[PDB]
């Protein structure tokens, strides 16, 4: 039983025995995590950053959209005047993917072609690291923001279907929760601010 | 003006003597459709489909149809205007069935001689009068020009739409004798969003107007300087116009000082004439008006978006089916191009007019419900619906009871 | 719909000495007390 | 081969060209399956609404068409002697369009099921279903745009 | 200053990308496996009290 | 060149930026959503308590400001020209981990207490000072994480 | 031969677009436009494909005049 | 959290049940129903609510209190069957477990009517159409409880509940059937409690645990207050009727099992805090109804929970009971006790 | 052997040639099993609808035919001295057609079960079932197209 | 650098300085959340016992204060040129105080919930709750003592 | 450094010195939490048995005292230039006392809960509870003895 925990425990035991054996020989520095970071191509880190950025942003957007859409469709059976009102709760989940688009358009202007000489220079390794971590920062922040705004949108659709006076008081919470994707946007623009192109 | 009124009334019934939003919608709705649907032949097929419904109006308003042909017939003038404006837009994109035109002389000139397989460049012997030049057709960097072209097109059109819809708020407040709303809401929002996002549009047009190679100056990046206007003020890498190190700081502090000048005057004038409800509602209006400047002007990238994807899917459909049947000499080639043109016309009428027209139609509708009518459209009122006599339709009334 | 229920009960009641047999009525048999069309069939059960 | 163009370079391009159509087919299959269960449960009572409710299945198939477009455009750029830059760009474009289409397919399936079951007993909910499904369709469209903008740079000034 | 003679950099880049794509394929198949049919709307029931 | 600033050093500082932003945003979103469910659950019976009941949502929005401050202070020290030893990268990663996990735990506590305290507030109006008191006790955990990240930031650049 | 009226328009309209579209594409094959044959790819000969595209336009014309008289009977 | 994976299947069901919930009658609507003079005024007043056009196409003169409660119950039952058809997985199971508790009552009613030689069709009506189970009218044959069980009850979903009921092996009368039915409902509540503990997610888990706790406690107090009639019952033969779930089992069902008079039950319930407010005052059933409606009201504050189905079911049943009581007081000219409806909203 | 054509190169081609027929057989088996349970539950009451409801099983078998086609076309291109480019292309084609056929088989199984059970009591739902099953069939068709376009480039100008 | 003082040496000190405040914050958050749910469920009926029952939340916050103390004292001993001995001592001190505070926070949360719910209806149980909570507090105190005794030896006669 | 005394040698000593107090704190926390829930459920009815039932919480705290003793005695033997023999002995002593205290804490918690709940209604069961809890206490005592006998050999004739 519990095949996933068996896989996790087996990977843990194999890693512990392998690292302990590389101690056992006296060659504990052959597991060299830093030399792996030098000798790996910076365009891999940059393109994983851009692709995982736009992918995680779209996943968070879709998540929020169907959470609020299922509840709004269900609550609009008796009160069909909630749809054009709580359209804005789907607007708030759709702008997350547009933030991911803006980040992808900014980052894709830095994917130039470098020379075989000074390929692994200081600026190129800096650019790969900055684009990778900035992309996954804004992508994970967009994912979490889309989930939260979708949950609050479903609850706002139910409360507005109760009576019309409640959606003004619950839409404020969506205004609170929608700033977090913009925080991720700002810090993703700021992490890759001083990174140059690939030259 | 009936179908566009039914469009705008689906969102909300306007306040008494407020400016109707169904009057500019008549032309601003099919044009924002047309930017996303920029094809000559697809707008031509859409006009033919519309004229099949407009040319017999008297025959159709006496039949019982059901829920699909109803939306087809009550919006026939919408489809007619969408098709005609899509003809104009697809003419300006130089795109008919994902092909070019060659109706003027080009502004680019190819070299004199080349071997079969040499990568060459063109030499810019003038400018092309109406539309994109037909010397961008194959060219293996056509997207590199077209994307930066149409993105700036979408940003400029979205800003002109927002700043035109915002003046209806001034024409409202001047009509209801509401002079505190002008000084408390119109001027702060006008200064805040013009001094940030119309300055970007002025910089886009100014970067278009200046020759950078002849002057020997490096062309700056407008996205880079828009980011560095807020995230590192004062520092400029490439210069655009002479005294811009101070104009950035001035516009930044003016957009800053419009934040405490908003959320302050409209409540504290009610105080000296606070309450809590006006104060909290004005804080919500400030935190909602701001952060919708950025979000709403980012939302106009859909005009670029659907245009690029419609062009690419139509190009792949042309090169996938009917392009195969052009090198097939014999009696088999006749039936091959017959069957492959039948497949191509069925696909370009099914998935590429009907299924991408509905999308861009309700995108032009989202751009008016959210981004455009959040700036002048107040909201709630009670519809007219007088007492009148009607036919009653018995079997509806039996289903209404049971 | 009830032939399997009949034979289940009559197998549990006749203890295993049932000689149930059924043939189908092809056309539906229209009901008056309800409005279901009610595919029916015949049956016969032998005992002493 | 060369330090800029090693021998393991077409692996990333082949993985991207596969993964585009793979993840868009998974998203389209989830959308088609969930919406089809909703249609078959709904249209026992209203068989006249059968061809009206077919919209979420079509909007799920458009995602697989997006993945097919990106897979063909990546596939016509593979080569034996390409660089790592081209393979990384092709892998990023494939992952972009694939996972965006997967998320859009999940949203289209869930919203289409709920919308068909709700619009069986409320005729005004069909246009709201179409609006929410269009908001679910532009996510895969955004993934398609990012994939095309990556693929347009895969072979510019590569040595 | 090579990393390894058998665990080279190309092999590790290929394995890291393959592990990411296998992870997302496994997740999406776990989404597909939880997928039910709601058989109650596909049956009929008489209930002669009704 | 320098054995103290090798070129793999920025990876850990950018990892610190990423952790400090993402996990603080996660804690703020958990607190905001979990409290807003209770705030709109009480909204049908007594809608006059919603405008006072927005204490746990404003309270769990400060945690994203904590992560914002620490992320921009870490990202201000990174540059493709400076020296930037490995010690500075280990310190930046420890800053990010401190702020991220402290704000995650604090946001979880704010979400739990705010949900149950707002749902059980429609009965007893004297229960409010206890709500605000326990929320103040839940808020200070992210503050402790931000204090140790400020000290690690001013320690690491030496 | 049951009804054969709702499928008459589907073929007459298809043929009416097909004649015009393949006629103008064949005319653009004939005079070498340098956008249909202006590269090293798909056609090379010129009017040798204009030949069979005009043939297909003629075949669409006889589709059109066949199915256009069957719809006339209603 | 709870709002993450819930909506994937249950978001539409939750929204529709909240929409059903918004049509519960509030206090002003019950006062407007109280102010009606004749019964046609009650029909016209109910027409402007969520009920409306439900007594349309009946009559203007065949209007009776029994007809009104029949149609007001049938609307409830059709809405429940719709929500049960639109579900799958664990929610479908959960609603089948809601149905089984009425199946038990139909078993006891059919056996009891079979003892007194009544008609099949008389007992087939007034037999609660939600707990149907197709082989139900076959319970009118073969009086002996074994010859029911080895023939028809093993193929029903009530088969694992007779593990105690085979102690007496004779023909049944009115007290044996009630001892049987109490053992059924005991085993039933413990099956459904162990179902909720292991599969239902957490915010619905705690709400269903406290609602099942109240169901068990109400039936324990009812069995303890009905068992002191004219018989001799061993505390070993009575403690097999009180369920092992609730907030009064760990030690307070013990003093209920060992009790002779009414004061013994008062001293047994004297230490449980929520109780001992009940026996020193008037209608002892209205306190259980009021506390059930307060618990069901507290169940509607959780949003991502399928406790909403159970809470709405019980609230709508109380609503039908209130409209039946008001219709009786209107039709019989007995306006002195018309304000004894139970309204919490 | 050679730096362009190493010795481990036919491993990826053999894995692709296996994985095509493996994952299409899993998809076809799920579709056949789910639809057959639906048919055997339905046709106790209507045995006259038995040969009418056989359509989802056939549309599940077409997916296994797709996998068989791609496995034969990959298998007739293996060699001892091929490049890594050819093995990567063959592995990508196999994964494409296999996982597309797996997703299409899951969708065909679920939609066919629901459609047969619904069309037992509504005769107008059969054509809607056929429409949704055709939308589930084109996904495996798209995977087949991407696999053929990859396989057509496996041996063009490879040295 | 040196064989006694390598370059990877401040990693263990930074991990210990982080992990102290991380695991003590998790323990304090569990204690505060569980005890606060207990207080909010209890004090609907007896709002006069609201400020009397606040004790488990304070005893949960003292654990986070312990973690803050150890994190500051470790943080003022980091350096670029320290030994592995110092980093191992700092990592051990951080793990000690962190996991001891986590266990103490779990115990304080569970005992505080049960004690508040029990003392709502028995006024003599409050002092027994305080006794058991003090026995749960000394565990984090023991972790603090072991961390201080480790940290006092991190820089004695290290070369 | 030296082949007998490498540089990674204090890592095992620091891990043992941490793990002693960590696992004894987890065992003591489980015992205190389970027994405290039992006391708070019992002493609503008999508040006079409150200070009589406090014994399992004290016998759980003695385990944390054992872990504190072993952690202090290991901590005063760390050094920069120690051998691998000393680090292995310290790691073994820490694991011994920690996991023995964890097992003893689980047993004390479960037996104390059952014994308090049983002795609420049977006054002669309290001495049987004390006997079984003493049998659960000697397990952690045995772990303490094995840890002390290991630690007494960590520095005898080590070069």
């Amino acid at each position: 039983f519990s095949f996933s925990h068996f896989l996790y425990y087996l990977v843990l035991i194999v890693v512990i025995v392998y690292g302990l054996y590389k101690l056992f020989t006296g060659h504990g520095s052959d597991i060299n995590f830093g030399k792996f970071l030098l000798r790996t191509s910076p365009y891999m880190w940059a393109n994983l950053g851009i692709a995982l950025c736009v992918g995680l942003s779209v996943v968070g957007a879709a998540w929020g959209i169907f959470i609020t859409g299922s509840s709004m469709i269900g609550a609009g059976v008796r009160a069909p005047r909630i749809t054009t009102k709580n359209l804005i709760s789907i607007i708030f989940c759709e702008v997350v993917a547009i933030y991911g688009l803006i980040i992808a358009i900014v980052f894709s202007s830095k994917l130039t072609v470098a020379t075989a000489e000074n390929m692994y220079s200081k600026s190129n390794l800096y650019t790969g690291y900055s684009l990778f971590w900035a992309g996954i920062t804004v992508g994970a922040s967009n994912l979490i923001c889309g989930i939260a705004v979708g949950i609050t949108g479903a609850t706002a659709a139910i409360s507005d279907a109760a009576d019309s006076a409640l959606f003004v008081k619950i839409l404020v919470i969506e205004i609170f929760g929608s700033i977090l994707g913009l925080l991720g946007l700002i810090v993703g623009l700021l992490m890759a601010g001083k990174a140059s192109e690939f030259q | 003006t009936a179908g566009f009124q039914s469009i705008c009334d689906c969102y909300g019934i306007a306040q008494y003597r407020e400016i109707n939003a169904g009057l500019p919608t008549i032309v601003t709705f099919p044009f924002m459709f047309a930017i996303m649907f920029g094809d000559m032949g697809h707008g031509f097929l859409m006009t033919l489909a519309a004229l099949s419904l407009v040319l017999n109006e008297k025959k159709i308003n006496k039949m019982k149809r059901g829920e699909i042909f109803d939306m087809a017939f009550t919006g026939r003038y919408i489809i007619l205007l969408m098709g005609v404006f899509s003809m104009y837009t697809g003419f300006l994109y130089n795109d008919i069935f994902s092909k070019t035109m060659t109706i003027f002389k080009s502004g680019w000139k190819w070299p004199d001689h080349w071997k079969k397989g040499e990568s060459i460049t063109a030499t810019s012997v003038g400018t092309y009068p109406i539309g994109l030049d037909w010397a961008w057709h194959g060219t293996e960097n056509a997207l590199l020009f077209s994307n930066s072209y149409k993105m700036k097109l979408s940003i400029l059109m979205g800003f002109i739409h927002m700043t035109y819809s915002y003046f209806f708020s001034l024409a409202n407040h001047l009509y209801f004798n509401s002079m505190i709303d002008i000084i408390g809401n119109f001027i702060p929002g006008l200064l805040f969003m013009q001094g940030i996002f119309g300055y970007l549009s002025v910089c886009i047009v100014y970067k278009w107007a200046v020759d950078w190679v002849k002057d020997g100056k490096p062309a700056p990046g407008l996205l880079n300087m828009l980011i560095n206007m807020f995230l590192s003020p004062g520092t400029i890498d490439d210069e655009l116009y002479p005294h811009q190190a101070k104009v950035q700081v001035f516009l930044l502090l003016m957009a800053l000082v419009c934040i405490p000048w908003l959320l302050l005057v409209k409540p504290l004038h009610f105080k000296f004439t606070d309450f809590g409800d006006i104060m909290i509602h004005q804080v919500i209006h400030t935190i909602e008006f701001c952060l919708n400047c950025v979000s709403h002007t980012a939302s106009y990238l859909r005009l670029w978006a659907l245009s690029l994807a419609h062009a690419q899917l139509s190009s792949v459909l042309w090169t996938m089916t009917i392009q195969i049947a052009f090198g097939f000499r014999g009696f088999v080639g006749v039936f091959m191009t017959v069957a492959l043109f039948a497949m191509w016309f069925a696909l370009t009428c099914a998935v590429l007019v009907l299924m991408e027209g509905t999308s861009a139609m309700l995108h032009s509708l989202r751009l008016h419900w959210v981004e455009s009518m959040s700036k002048f459209f107040v909201g709630e009122g009670l519809p007219y619906e007088p007492f009148a006599f009607e036919y009653k339709d018995m079997e509806v009334a039996v289903a209404s009871a049971s | 719909d009830k032939v399997a229920t009949l034979e289940q009960i009559l197998w549990r009641v006749l203890r295993g000495n049932l000689f149930f047999k059924t043939v189908e009525i092809e056309q539906p048999v229209y009901d008056v007390k309800t409005r279901e069309y009610k595919h029916k069939n015949a049956f016969i059960v032998f005992s002493h | 081969m060369t330090e800029l163009c090693p021998v393991y370079a077409p692996f990333f391009g082949a993985i991207g060209c596969a993964s585009a159509i793979i993840f868009t087919s998974l998203g389209a299959a989830y959308g088609t399956a969930k919406s089809g269960v909703g249609i078959c449960a709904t249209c026992v009572l209203r068989p006249d609404l059968l061809f009206k409710n077919i919209v979420p299945v079509i909007m799920a198939g458009i995602i697989a068409i997006y993945g097919l477009v990106v897979s063909v455009l990546v596939c016509y750029s593979l080569g034996q002697k390409q660089a790592l830059y081209t393979g990384f760009i092709q892998l990023g474009a494939g992952l972009s369009v694939g996972l965006s289409g997967l998320a859009a397919g999940f949203a289209i399936g869930i919203v289409g099921d709920a919308g068909v079951r709700g619009s069986s007993q409320q005729p005004r909910l069909f246009v709201g279903m179409i609006l929410i499904l269009i908001f679910a369709e532009v996510l895969g469209l955004y993934g398609l745009i990012v994939a095309l903008l990556l693929n347009s740079r895969a072979t510019q000034d590569v040595v | 200053d090579i990393l390894s003679s058998i665990w080279t950099e190309g092999l590790l880049m290929c394995l890291i990308v393959s592990a990411l794509l296998l992870f997302i394929l496994i997740v999406a198949l776990s989404w597909i496996s939880n997928l039910d049919i709601t058989y109650g709307a596909l049956e009929k029931s008489t209930n002669p009290i009704k | 060149s320098n054995i103290y600033a090798p070129l793999y050093a920025p990876f850990f500082g950018f990892a610190g930026c990423a952790a400090a932003m993402v996990l603080s945003c996660l804690g703020a979103a958990i607190g905001t959503a979990k409290s807003g469910i209770g705030i709109a659950g009480i909204g049908t019976f007594k809608p006059e308590l919603i405008m006072k009941s927005l204490i746990p949502v404003v309270m769990s929005g400060i945690l994203a400001i904590y992560g914002l401050v620490v992320a921009v202070l870490i990202a201000g020290n990174l540059s493709p020209t400076e020296d930037y030893t490995l010690f500075n990268g280990f310190m930046h990663l420890s800053c990010g981990l401190c702020v991220g996990f402290a704000c995650l735990s604090s946001g979880y506590a704010i979400g739990m207490v705010g949900d149950v305290g707002v749902r059980k507030y429609m009965h007893q109006p004297r229960l409010f000072v206890g709500i605000v008191l326990i929320l103040i006790f839940s808020e200070v955990l992210g503050l402790y994480g931000m204090i140790v990240a400020l000290i690690l930031n001013t320690r690491g650049s030496e | 031969p049951v009804v054969s009226t709702g499928k008459a328009w589907c073929c007459t309209v298809l043929s009416a677009f097909g004649v015009v579209i393949l006629s103008v594409i064949a005319h653009l094959f004939n005079t070498n436009h340098e956008s249909f044959v202006g590269s090293i790819n798909d056609p090379e000969d010129g009017p040798a494909v204009a030949h069979t595209v005009y043939l297909a336009a003629l075949v669409y014309l006889v589709f059109f005049v066949f199915c256009g008289f069957q719809v006339y009977l209603a | 959290m709870e709002g993450v994976y819930f909506n994937i299947d249950n978001g539409f069901i939750e929204g529709v049940v909240r929409g059903y919930r918004n049509g519960l009658l509030s206090n002003n609507q019950y006062i407007n129903l109280t102010q009606c003079d004749t019964l046609e005024d009650l029909k016209l007043q109910l027409s402007s609510t969520d009920y409306g056009n439900f007594l349309s196409s009946v009559s203007s003169e065949s209007l009776t209190t029994s007809l009104i409660q029949e149609y007001a119950s049938s609307k409830l039952y059709h809405e429940f069957n719709y929500i049960r058809d639109q579900s799958s997985g664990s929610t479908r199971k959960f609603m089948d477990y809601i149905t089984y508790g009425y199946m038990i009552d139909n078993v006891a009613l059919m056996i009891t009517g079979t003892i007194h030689d009544r008609d099949k069709g008389e007992i087939l009506q007034r037999c609660h159409p939600l707990g149907w189970f197709d082989t139900l009218p076959t319970l009118s044959v073969a009086t002996d409880l074994e010859s029911l069980y080895e023939t028809v009850l093993v193929d029903t979903p009530l088969a694992p509940y007779f593990k105690n009921c085979f102690d007496t092996a004779e023909e049944l009368d009115d007290m044996n059937i009630e001892i049987i039915r109490n053992k059924l409902y005991k085993a039933y509540l413990e099956d459904f409690y162990n179902f909720v503990t292991e599969e239902i997610p957490e915010p619905a888990k705690e709400c269903m645990q406290t609602l099942l706790g109240f169901e068990a406690d109400r039936r324990s107090i009812n069995i303890a207050l009905n068992s002191l009639q004219s018989s001799d019952i061993d505390p070993d033969l009575k403690s097999d009727l009180l369920p092992n779930i609730g907030k009064l089992y760990p030690l307070a069902t013990f003093h209920l099992a060992q009790a002779q008079d009414f004061e013994g039950v008062r001293a047994a319930l004297a230490n449980v805090y929520e109780y001992r407010g009940f026996l020193e005052t008037g209608n002892l059933e209205d306190h259980f109804y009021q506390l059930e409606m307060e618990l069901c009201r507290d169940a509607f504050t959780q949003q991502f929970a399928i406790s909403t189905v159970w809470a709405w079911m019980k609230s709508k049943e109380q609503e039908v009971r209130n409209i039946t009581w008001i219709a009786e007081c209107i039709a019989q000219n007995q306006r002195e006790r018309i304000n004894n409806y139970i309204s919490v909203y």
